RNA sequence: CCUCUGCCCGCCUUUCCAC
RNA sequence: GUGGAAAGGCGGGCAGAGGC
């Protein structure tokens, strides 16, 4: 369908406080052979939905004109009436909970939502375009774990009665604070027009989760997440068709989300636009 | 009120407990001085080994071990106390204060501690006519207590590391449901639980000095060297009763403390008036008991009756407070024989039993001066 | 009992707590392990169970004795804090190593009265060990020490110490 | 129903453990980083002693704010343990094992609670997210070199038992970020917090503390609003106003909208 | 170093297939 | 011309109460 090109980003997740992403003494999810922790790919791209659909919401008037079918939604939650696309923009009762998925692929076409994270309608849906990978440790924490450190903790919480002070301790598992992941999220280049939109949102979401958190308790703690680039590679069309090296990549090995995201953004994929 | 100061009338030790060997003692003068092993030790290798190891691990002939840093090196110092007494021949082991850079303060639980015996006395003078209706609910054993008849006169019998004082911390402070005993503790049935006493500040190296404390009750007197701080230093602790912890739990505490708040007036409100009428009743009463022995040292005395005429709350602390401070047993006196059988059955004197001096025989002073009086105020 | 139940390795791992909790024959039979990791001046010198079947002999030669843990615990709060400088902090912990010679030293110096062979039990068998950590390195031949450092802690709570 | 954004209200400071700071763990050791080997406050001990405190503040004046918060009409002061039901009309309406707290059951009674949509509800079927998010607190880089170089960090206290405690003086840096998801109330959100903060500078945190373990003290950096336009560009236009010799009981005190016009410079 | 506490409450698949 | 497409294991919870 129209393909141009893939851009690769490759970047480390730190983890500044102790991440805790759960499985049901309570377990953080592991490698069944390893049995080292990992960061999902289900869980990493849904939180970048989760808080991006909460920026849209809130602009649902400033982009009406960069981006069409964002005027078919009023802010807010299809919760109160039990039917799915009314004129709200959380539409889509998947189980209880309701999320934005547009309807149709020549809406998803225009949100600026569900034209990177797709959609499901009857009468065809939208693919996603991005492909979030699982962030396993790096193999400088393989070699701590095989030196014998330790990698999780075992963290104990409890709550308390106000009135008598009685307290009622529980146990969560979290890795250790510090341990360095390894992310790769690979963009679809379907259209050439919207590619540079697709990036500045998904570096805008980006930038969300280093002020929010990743997974597990968060407001108590639990996220800090730190991301740190390393290089976005962009593999052209011609770069399949023939298995050449021959691809713009754009070097930043020290660089955060907001130094990429407006400081290089056009300094940067400088080379990324002239090729298309 | 907030930042209640203090001050300090009597030489006064809070322990750490840990002591100082002669291997980290010099005295050069009459002043003495703390050397860094750690550093000095460190500093020593430049000019060189094993023979620190082994001459440390040896302890011979102390004065020769911390002298003979004077051949080709001096001058490595910690803090540099004052002896202020005719003592050190080292042969001796200071016992350090608490510390928390190197600088003296004094600990919130160690004067919340003397809080609570004074808050404890007070309740068991007032409260035996209405000390069976505290244990009158959920406990069904206060017809013990009243079939004896003022639960000590049952106490004395019913005696008769140590949990001595397990049941009777139990009737004045925290009345439990049920246990393998009659009643226990709980610590979430407390007023104690509201009074907030927080560690002062610290004092400073000027008032600090090491002193030579005299065993008396004996023919032959021991010495023991100790550190204290020297009377007349002053500093600032902060004390408050927290009203909100009162109003929430006025259905929750069980205990005689709560049934002598109930009479003041509103419980949740004369808690702090209590607080210190209590300090003043139980720490004169013991300034008083000690005004009849005069086995001490003539200057005792002089500065017991100096202890009148003084503003403020005065109450002990520390190292040197004896079986009489620590403890009721001052109203444990006016018993005799019921508590006499019952001394001997928790043991005293030993290397049999003391007969006629089982509890107040030691007295321990610091150069006549008799050890732990801080005045709150 | 005496020198019969108690072998090399795992003999008599199990039945000697109830002996521990006795006089004259541990007087004797422990006093071989205790000359032996005397004669063990290389600490290294064991890659199997030797150590962990010689620190019950050093914690049985412990038992009776008194072994207070507030002397034991600050020299053995330094040892962590060395291990700690290993993970990627330091490479050279010799100025700490006659700082960590020196507490043993003040030790056995502080302690006097009835705790005399006590702490010569201590001062006894470690002085071998407690030479070899200068002129080695720390990613070998100190962490077989480390193993060996809890080693006699623990089955001295299990006879019945603390 | 309706969850928005407007920005991230972010307090960073650092707290100053003006006596021995005890939170402790499973002689009695306090938590520490297990790869760093050092202690911190962790920001679940934080958001909790100051839940705990702003509770029993908002216990004591049930009545004379449910013009201002409404849904404060379903609580009237007390308690449920002397009656086992998850909800009645008391404010402490949440089993939470053998201890009791105050959360609302749903959405939209905790959208007017003034405590439960600060630090947050849960219920059964609609349940509300918490709108600060609290960080755990480290020490500072200052206190790393003392660490390096041999300066004590920890002590041992013997007590016959020894509770261990972080030295007096010794410095942890905290940072609170507050979630703007509606403009028409965030000032009495930014009021409610710097007063659960007030109150602990006067309580204690962590450990026994009525033995004088607490004394917990902010000294303030930075707040920083950050607007949503700052996530989309990554150019440093958010407000920064500084109150960095400020105390948190000069912040909320009149002071405060002299601090906070800038915040409305944007909405 | 002693005394009570040592996980609760939930969703546990929803929706799309052009005669 | 892919047993596919869309789908955050999370929301809330002071390791604390008394113990010099
Ligand atoms: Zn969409
Ligand atoms: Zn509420």
């Amino acid at each position: 369908r129209r393909f141009y090109g893939k851009i690769v980003i490759k970047g480390k997740i730190k983890a500044v406080t102790g991440l805790h992403i759960g499985s049901q003494a309570n377990p953080v999810i592991k490698d069944p052979h390893t049995g080292l922790p990992y960061i999902p790919g289900s869980s990493l791209k849904g939180r970048l939905r989760s808080l991006f659909e909460i920026l849209v919401n809130s602009r649902l008037g400033e982009w009406r004109e960069k981006y069409p079918s964002l005027a078919n939604y009023s802010p807010g939650s299809c919760r109160p009436d039990n039917q799915e696309n009314c004129g709200k923009f959380f539409n889509r009762k998947i189980n209880r909970g309701w999320i934005h998925v547009c309807p149709d692929y020549e809406t998803a076409l225009a949100c600026p939502v569900c034209r990177l994270f797709g959609a499901s309608g009857k009468e065809s849906n939208f693919p996603s375009r991005i492909i979030v990978r699982d962030a396993f440790l790096t193999k400088e924490w393989e070699e701590k774990w095989r030196a014998g450190e330790a990698i999780t903790e075992a963290k104990i919480e409890v709550g308390i009665d106000r009135v008598t002070s009685q307290a009622n301790p529980r146990t969560n598992e979290r890795v250790v604070a510090g341990a360095e992941f390894e992310f790769e999220i690979i963009y679809n280049v379907e259209n050439t027009t919207h590619w540079r939109d697709d990036i500045k949102n998904l570096l805008t979401a980006m930038a969300l989760l280093e002020d929010s958190y990743l997974g597990g308790s968060g407001s108590r703690g639990y996220g800090k997440v730190k991301f740190i680039f390393d290089s976005f590679e962009f593999r052209p069309l011609d770069y399949y068709r023939t298995g050449k090296d021959e691809d713009i990549v754009s070097i930043d090995a020290r660089e955060k989300s907001v130094s990429d995201i407006l400081s290089g953004f056009d300094s940067l994929f400088s080379e990324v636009e002239g090729k298309l | 009120m907030t930042e209640r100061t203090l001050k300090v009338l009597s030489p006064l030790h809070i322990g750490t407990g840990n002591e100082l060997t002669p291997v980290d003692i010099y005295p050069r003068e009459n002043i003495i001085h703390v050397l860094d092993t750690e550093r000095l030790v460190n500093d020593l290798m430049n000019l060189g080994e094993l023979n620190e190891i082994l001459a440390l691990l040896k302890n011979p002939p102390a004065y020769i071990w911390k002298g003979y840093i004077e051949e080709f090196h001096l001058d490595p110092s910690d803090y540099s106390i004052y002896t202020l007494k005719i003592h050190g021949r080292k042969s001796m082991q200071i016992k350090e204060f608490i510390k928390l850079n190197g600088r003296p303060y004094i600990p919130g639980s160690s004067l919340k501690g003397a809080i609570r015996t004074a808050v404890l006395y007070k309740a068991l003078k007032e409260c035996d006519a209405r000390a069976v209706m505290r244990v009158v609910s959920k406990v069904n054993g206060d017809v013990a207590r009243d079939i004896g008849r003022d639960v000590l006169d049952y106490y004395m019998s019913f005696l008769s590391r140590k949990r001595a004082d397990d049941l009777l911390e139990a009737i004045v402070f925290g009345m439990e449901p049920d246990r393998r005993s009659k009643i226990r503790y709980e610590p979430k049935r407390d007023p104690m639980k509201a009074l907030i006493v927080r560690d002062s500040k610290p004092v400073g190296r000027k008032h600090l000095a090491v002193y030579h404390v005299e065993v008396i009750g004996n023919p032959q007197p021991i010495p023991i060297w100790v550190e204290a701080i020297e009377p007349g230093a002053a500093t600032d602790v902060e004390i408050h009763v927290d009203t909100e912890a009162l109003r929430l739990n006025a259905d929750y505490f069980n205990g005689l403390l709560w049934e002598c708040l109930k009479e003041r007036g509103e419980p949740g409100e004369v808690f702090e008036d209590f607080l210190w009428e209590a300090v003043d009743e139980f720490y004169t009463a013991v300034m008083k008991y000690e005004t009849i022995e005069v086995q001490k040292f003539s200057q005792v005395r002089s500065f017991y009756a100096s202890l009148e005429d003084h503003s403020g709350h005065v109450l002990r602390l520390g190292w040197g407070s004896g079986w009489l401070a620590m403890t009721i047993g001052l109203l444990l006196v006016e018993k005799g024989y019921k508590w006499e059988n019952v001394r001997k059955k928790l043991g005293l004197g030993k290397k049999g039993s003391g007969f006629s001096r089982e509890f107040p025989k030691t007295r321990r002073l610091a150069d006549g001066m008799p050890m732990g009086w801080v005045v709150l105020e | 009992v005496d020198a019969s139940r108690l072998f090399g390795e795992s003999p008599d791992v199990v039945g000697i707590k109830k002996m521990l909790e006795k006089g004259k024959q541990w007087e004797a039979i422990q006093p071989y392990f205790d000359n032996v990791v005397r004669e063990a001046k290389n600490f290294l010198e064991w890659s199997p169970n030797k150590r962990l079947a010689n620190a019950v002999t050093v914690a049985a030669y412990l038992t009776s004795q008194g072994l207070k843990t507030n002397q034991v615990r600050k020299i053995l709060d330094m040892a962590r804090t060395t291990e700690l400088k290993v993970k990627r902090g330091e490479g050279d912990i010799k100025d700490d190593l006659v700082k960590m010679r020196y507490l043993l030293a003040y030790t056995v110096g502080k302690a006097t009265g009835q705790s005399k062979y006590s702490l010569d039990a201590f001062h006894r068998i470690l002085d071998p060990m407690l030479e070899v950590l200068m002129g080695s390195p720390k990613k070998e031949n100190f962490e077989k020490f480390y193993d060996f450092l809890q080693a006699v802690v623990a089955y001295h709570k299990f006879f019945g110490g603390g």
